């Protein structure tokens, strides 16, 4: 296609994929910076 | 038997046949031997009932069983009142002038100027002579392209969990287009009950109905098979056509276009627009320019 | 091939092949590992 | 009250009747006549066409069987020579019809006309 335009042409909308990331490590990542932050 | 001799055993017959009432042992030949049967007359017996009512192209009656035991194949003829043609199984003389000649296309029975392309009927394995309809019916591999829903031969579909909404059908390798898919099997069902229990599916937005002909309704949801999980589009890689095959009308699925290996499998389900945005109002993709 | 195209303010306001996703067991809806592609 | 039934396009063709073009027959039945021998009028019309022309001559008149076929000899090999002439004229008017006009015309050239 010659006149394929940018990667932005999949949809209007569509429902989630489902995220990765889990917020039990989030909370320990932070308490982990936290006391990173403190020294 | 191996219990009696032949000897005492005609005998018996003897003393069956003083008793019993002797067999008829009629032959007739009928009094057509050749001829006067061209196909032509058919197709122009085809065009009377054609513009009789079939011009309307909507009520489409399945196929009936008649019986003539001494009457001809008359207006009277079930299947000409509901607007169809004879079978072998129907009760008809071997003469009845309705029943489908064949499929004798050299190529195969699969392209616009075979009849039973054009038609409803799926190639007959005893009619498709050319086809190779009833040669090898065990071998999978065949020149026909109109047989393989009599053989049953799928193709081999994959079930994950569509990007557009839900489940849906996808494709392990690529296909051609106007070729076979995997039939829609499912349940035979009446109009009344099936808005009965569609009244029950709309209220659980579930569609897994499908318009098999005026008289009968084929629904999806308690038995299938893996491609009732299809998604609808409003411009699929995919359509739905009904094929009408050894008496029974079933609903034959071919991709529109050429395929590669992985791509998910869309089909139209024919709704209103209003119907359209109320159940599939998803189509996932936009206009380039 | 990179656009490359110049800066400016005006400019502002996936060639995919094979398999992508996992596929599920059409009988049972359990995972369906690689593996088996064509008994299945 | 009716459900939402997910139809597909019903279908109706049948066998379409064949029809050759006009003309298409013509060269097909001339090519198996130029390859015929026989006679092209019936046997017995003219036994009972030629006892009546030859009645006004003179009275009575008791055919011989074999004089009969002469007589039906010679009016094909007449008409047919005068055809194939009249052709002639017809594809010398540029269309491929002949027509009564024509028949008169090629027979004037010959001389019989007089
Ligand atoms: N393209 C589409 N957009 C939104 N809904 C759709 C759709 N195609 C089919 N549907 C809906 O999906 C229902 C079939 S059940 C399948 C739904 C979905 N694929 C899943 O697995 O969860 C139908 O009742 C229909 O209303």
């Amino acid at each position: 296609n010659k006149r394929r335009k940018l990667k932005n042409k999949r949809r209007r909308s569509l429902p989630r994929p489902h995220d990765f990331f889990d917020a039990q490590t989030l909370d320990a990542i932070r308490h982990r910076a936290i006391c990173f932050n403190l020294s | 038997i191996g219990t009696k001799t032949c000897r005492q055993v005609y005998e018996f017959r003897v003393k069956e046949s003083s008793i019993i009432a002797p067999a008829p042992a009629e032959d007739v030949d009928t009094p057509p031997r050749k001829k006067k049967r061209k196909h032509r007359l058919w197709a122009a017996h085809c065009r009377k009932i054609q513009l009789k009512k079939d011009g309307s192209s909507n009520h489409v009656y399945n196929y009936q069983p008649c019986d003539h035991p001494r009457q001809p194949c008359d207006s009277s003829c079930p299947c000409v009142i509901a607007q169809n043609f004879c079978e072998k199984f129907c009760q008809c003389s071997s003469e009845c002038q309705n029943r489908f000649p064949g499929c004798r296309c050299k190529a195969q029975c699969n392209t616009k100027q075979c009849p039973c392309y054009l038609a409803v009927r799926e190639c007959d394995p005893d009619l498709c002579l050319t086809c190779g309809a009833a040669d090898h019916w065990d071998s999978k591999n065949v020149s026909c392209k109109n047989c393989s829903i009599q053989r049953g031969s799928k193709k081999h579909l994959l079930l994950a969990p569509s990007d557009v909404a839900g489940w849906g059908i996808f494709i392990k390798d690529p296909v051609q287009k106007n070729e076979f898919i995997s039939e829609y099997c499912g349940e035979i069902i009446s109009q009344d009950e099936a808005d009965r229990r569609g009244k029950v599916y709309d209220k659980y937005m579930c569609s897994f109905l499908f318009n098999l002909n005026n008289d009968f309704v084929v629904d999806a949801t308690r038995k299938g098979n893996k491609i009732r999980f299809a998604n609808h589009s409003v411009n699929p890689n995919c359509y739905a056509k009904v094929m009408m095959v050894n008496g029974d009308h079933r609903i034959g699925i071919f991709a529109k276009r050429a395929i590669q290996t992985g791509e998910e499998l869309f089909f139209d389900y024919r709704y209103s627009q209003a119907d359209a945005l109320k159940y599939v109002g998803i189509e996932r993709e936009m206009e380039i320019p | 091939r990179p656009k490359r195209t110049k800066a400016s303010m005006s400019e502002f306001l996936t060639y995919s092949s094979g398999h992508n996703r996992l596929y599920f067991h059409s009988d049972t809806c359990l995972p369906l590992r690689p593996q088996e592609m064509e008994v299945d | 009250t009716k459900a939402a039934r997910k139809s597909a396009p019903a279908t109706g063709g049948v066998k379409k009747p064949h029809r050759y073009r006009p003309g298409t027959v013509a060269l097909r039945e001339i090519r198996r006549y130029q390859k015929s021998t026989e006679l092209l009028i019936r046997k017995l019309p003219f036994q009972r066409l030629v006892r009546e022309i030859a009645q006004d001559f003179k009275t009575d008149l008791r055919f011989q069987s074999s004089a009969v076929m002469a007589l039906q000899e010679a009016s094909e090999a007449y008409l047919v020579a005068l055809f194939e002439d009249t052709n002639l004229c017809a594809i010398h008017a540029k269309r491929v019809t002949i027509m009564p006009k024509d028949i008169q015309l090629a027979r004037r050239i010959r001389g019989e006309r007089a």
